[PDB]
């Protein structure tokens, strides 16, 4: 018998000492060697409750990525609480491996296997393992990037779809490429490449299941309404630059209710002051690297927060959302819980 | 949906008032206070816990879509508007005001047809008065060649007297001078408690 | 002790925009959202919409979209918000708020503990009418042995407020000035009665006082019986 509880994980993963790479570094230390064969035991006529948005495996998770952040992207000038910190920021060798993270003696992580699940509720097929998948900790918004995929039906996830400040997860079940570029010979532009006709039919997909969720009622995309540029446009880092993405035209309602089948475009800038999202303040770090910076990625998921108010229309509108990269693990951890036996 | 119930309530001090909410979906619903010329205060939340500093007179309850504050033993810092929450959502609000208890009143009620001063600007404005009643309690409705109206007519009511604790109630009816000379008879219907039937008082357009 | 302190009340036209804001103290400023409520009388408490001072994050009421503006000063822990193309239906009072339950880790942003004293905003016209008074008649016969009901009806002015006495305030007894109402056309009407004698009809003279300072206007009329 068991009961859910929260201790202190330790994570695992296949980093190489050799390696030069931030992510690698890091794990060498923190990290424990993965299992050449894991243990996975599948619990029959056992029904448990999940929570991912209770679940503080993610807590772990974010206090890591945090560690792994400043213990690596340090600035060259460090703006927090008036004053300030001048560093050295040499350039880094940045590419994201999987972590697992693992349950110590007398603890098991559950895990939720149907198919169809939603990160809140009962479930059927639950089995017992001793580590988590591998989760790459990809910090990004609005797009969920490299994230494992639904394995059935896109899924909709949210602690609670009435409220407009909980966020709304969604769950992919077919990638959908984004090929960033900043080429060689203004340094700090770029670009990213979407492909029109996926992308349209993976949205036109979402807005039919959020139909199922909201009464049939017309489901509207729009940019968002406000905040740092860190939440307004795509933000995510590359190869060790930050790159910052305009999204407007991946949510064009227009190629969902012809033309649009083509390439999509977004114009991206490097920005080298930017604000920590570990929540300090302003940083400042150095030009970006000579020559071609590139980086394909898959769209996993995407991060949407619903519009508000008393109206009475039959629409409902959603935004690109973003800014709690906790969620950004919760769409991995969801599936996982810590029990205590006995 | 979220409906509050009543919209006035006029009571005296140590009398308990009810104040009620019916909503369209469940879910945590709270309930605030409204001093006069102060910043709302949250009085009940999650339905029926109290916020810290509210006494147990007041008390949160739930019958079905039925949300219901209770506030027995009315004070003094009691009285003030009362709305309820979920959500983004508020009730249109529960006006709680004091009452003073006298013996019950049954309303004079007197009709003014149009100016003929009036008449000449192209509206045509009926008056219906009803004078010095108790309790506050009171229902108006205009007929118009014995037509129930709707939305062309605006109440008003006085404090309660400081003498005779009586309330005094004036609405009035807005008409074209257009539609107005299209009908006769004008009526105002006035039910209240001190009367055995809802009294009526018209007049008959052109004829004096 | 979380506080939350708002700018000054102000007027404005209809057409102008507005900003206020909100200062607050006594907890993380971080890690919670902040909500800007507005209250008008008689009309249901309306949510704006809400901000997280994080990032700047928003969600404003889909009915204000394109009108309204919230952002955040991080150092001095302020929230200000901005509303265009003012109307009148702008009038009221403007409240910044903040749920009752909040962590480093967790909130529920909805339970309204925290309010701010809240700033008072109207938006009106500088334009001044002055009223229409027409006289409410007592009625035809002289009924010796009842009291008769006579007025007269303050309509279609603005803004706020008019005045009526009854006989350069000598006549006071009986009489009834009721609380004025809003009209559709955006005007003020309201009624003044009083009750009187009906032997007095034909022999003592009644007129009401109307005073509205805003349009520089004293008008007196005498109700009297009509004659048929
Ligand atoms: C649970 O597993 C059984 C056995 O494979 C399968 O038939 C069923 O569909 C699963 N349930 C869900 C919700 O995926
Ligand atoms: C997830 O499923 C549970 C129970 O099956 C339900 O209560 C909850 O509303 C669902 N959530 C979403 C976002 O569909
Ligand atoms: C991206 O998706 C493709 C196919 O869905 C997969 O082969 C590849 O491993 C994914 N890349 C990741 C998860 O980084
Ligand atoms: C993904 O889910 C959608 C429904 O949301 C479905 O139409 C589509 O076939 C699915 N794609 C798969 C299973 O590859
Ligand atoms: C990404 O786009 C660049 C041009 O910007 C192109 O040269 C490259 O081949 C693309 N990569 C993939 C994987 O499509
Ligand atoms: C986009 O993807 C479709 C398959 O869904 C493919 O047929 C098409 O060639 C792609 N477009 C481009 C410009 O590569
Ligand atoms: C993103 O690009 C669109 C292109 O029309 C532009 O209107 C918008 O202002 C841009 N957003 C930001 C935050 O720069
Ligand atoms: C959406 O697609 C249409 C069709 O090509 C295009 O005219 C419009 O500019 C697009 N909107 C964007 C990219 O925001
Ligand atoms: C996603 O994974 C690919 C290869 O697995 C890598 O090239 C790319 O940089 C990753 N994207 C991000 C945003 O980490
Ligand atoms: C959604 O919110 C209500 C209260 O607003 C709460 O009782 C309920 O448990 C929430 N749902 C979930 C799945 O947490």
């Amino acid at each position: 018998v068991w009961k859910d509880a929260d201790t202190t994980l330790f994570c695992a993963s296949d980093a190489k000492a050799h390696e030069t790479e931030v992510h690698n570094v890091w794990a060498t230390h923190a990290c424990v060697p993965t299992d050449p064969n894991p243990q996975e035991i599948h619990l029959e006529n056992v029904t448990e409750n999940f929570n991912m948005w209770k679940n503080n495996m993610v807590e772990q998770m974010q206090e890591d990525v945090i560690s792994l952040w400043d213990q690596s992207l340090q600035p060259c000038v460090k703006l927090t609480g008036g004053s300030v910190i001048k560093q050295a920021c040499p350039k880094i060798s940045f590419d994201p491996i999987p972590i697992h993270y693992c349950t110590p003696a007398g603890y098991v992580i559950l895990k939720c296997n149907d198919k169809n699940f939603n990160g809140t509720g009962p479930c059927k097929n639950v089995s017992s393992v001793q580590c988590t998948h591998g989760i790459k900790p990809v910090v990004s918004t609005q797009l969920l990037l490299n994230g494992s995929l639904a394995e059935e039906e896109i899924i909709i996830r949210s602690e609670n779809l009435t409220n407009n400040a909980k966020t709304i997860i969604v769950h992919l079940n077919k990638s959908v490429e984004i090929n960033c570029t900043r080429p060689s010979n203004d340094i700090r532009k770029a670009y990213c490449e979407i492909n029109g006709t996926k992308w349209n039919k993976v949205l036109k997909q979402v807005t039919e299941k959020l139909k199922e969720h909201f009464n049939n009622k017309t489901i509207i995309f729009q940019p968002p309404s406000g905040g740092d540029l860190e939440i307004t446009m795509h933000h995510f880092n590359c190869r060790g630059e930050f790159f910052y993405c305009n999204t407007t035209q991946l949510f064009n309602n227009t190629c969902i209710g012809k033309g649009c089948n083509g390439t999509i475009t977004l114009p991206c800038k490097i920005k080298q002051i930017i604000n920590m999202w570990q929540g300090t303040g302003q940083a400042m770090y150095a030009p970006p690297i000579d020559g071609k910076i590139n980086c394909v990625s898959n769209i996993t998921g995407i991060l949407l927060t619903r519009d508000g108010g008393a109206n009475n229309t039959s629409n409902e509108t959603f935004r690109p959302g973003g800014g709690n990269i906790k969620d950004n693990w919760r769409s991995e951890l969801y599936k996982y819980k810590v029990v205590q036996i006995e | 949906v979220l409906t509050q119930s009543p919209g006035t309530l006029s009571l005296s001090p140590g009398e308990t008032a009810i104040i009620s909410c019916r909503t369209s979906q469940y879910g945590s619903l709270a309930w605030y206070q409204q001093r006069p010329g102060q910043a709302p205060r949250l009085v009940i939340y999650s339905g029926s816990t109290r916020a810290a500093g509210i006494p147990d007179r007041f008390s949160g309850s739930r019958w079905g879509p039925d949300y219901t504050l209770t506030i027995s033993n009315l004070e003094s810092g009691d009285f003030g508007v009362y709305y309820c929450q979920q959500y983004e959502f508020f009730g249109q609000g529960t006006k709680v005001q004091v009452d003073i208890k006298r013996t019950v009143a049954a309303p004079s009620v007197f009709i003014f047809p149009p100016s003929d001063e009036q008449l000449k600007s192209g509206t045509a404005s009926v008056v219906c008065l009803l004078n010095n009643f108790y309790p506050r309690e009171a229902k108006v409705q205009w007929k118009v060649d014995n037509a129930l109206q709707s939305g062309n007519s605006q109440e008003s009511v006085t404090e309660q007297d400081s003498k005779d604790s009586t309330y005094s109630l004036s609405s009035t009816l807005t008409l074209s001078k257009a539609d107005y000379e299209k009908h006769k008879v004008y009526a105002c219907e006035v039910t209240h408690q001190g009367l055995r039937s809802p009294v009526t008082k018209s007049f008959n357009r052109g004829e004096c | 002790q979380v506080r939350l302190s708002q700018s000054g009340g102000q007027m404005k036209k209809p057409g102008d925009s507005m900003r206020i804001s909100c200062r607050a103290s006594g907890y993380e400023f971080i890690n919670c959202p902040i909500n800007w409520i507005r209250l008008a009388p008689g009309k249901r408490p309306e949510w704006m919409g809400w901000m997280k001072p994080r990032h700047g994050a928003v969600s404003y009421a889909r009915q204000l979209q394109g009108r309204v503006t919230m952002t955040r000063d991080m150092y001095s822990e302020t929230a200000f918000l901005e509303l265009r193309s003012l109307t009148s239906d702008d009038t009221a009072v403007y409240f910044c708020t903040r749920g009752k339950y909040c962590t480093a880790r967790d909130y529920y942003n909805w339970d309204f503990e925290h309010w701010g004293q809240g700033t008072p905003v109207t938006v009106s016209s500088a334009s001044t009418k002055g009223p229409s008074v027409f006289p409410l008649a007592p009625s035809s016969k002289s009924t010796s042995g009842g009291t008769a009901a006579l007025g007269c009806l303050v309509k279609d002015y603005f803004p706020e407020p008019v005045t009526v006495s009854w006989n350069s305030g000598a006549l006071t007894s009986g009489v009834h000035t009721f609380p004025a109402v809003l009209q559709s056309s955006g005007l003020y009407s309201l009624s003044s009665v009083v009750t009187v004698p009906s032997s007095s009809l034909g022999t003592q003279t009644y007129i009401c006082n109307v005073n509205h300072k805003p349009s520089n206007t004293k008008v007196d009329k005498k109700v009297e019986p009509k004659s048929c």
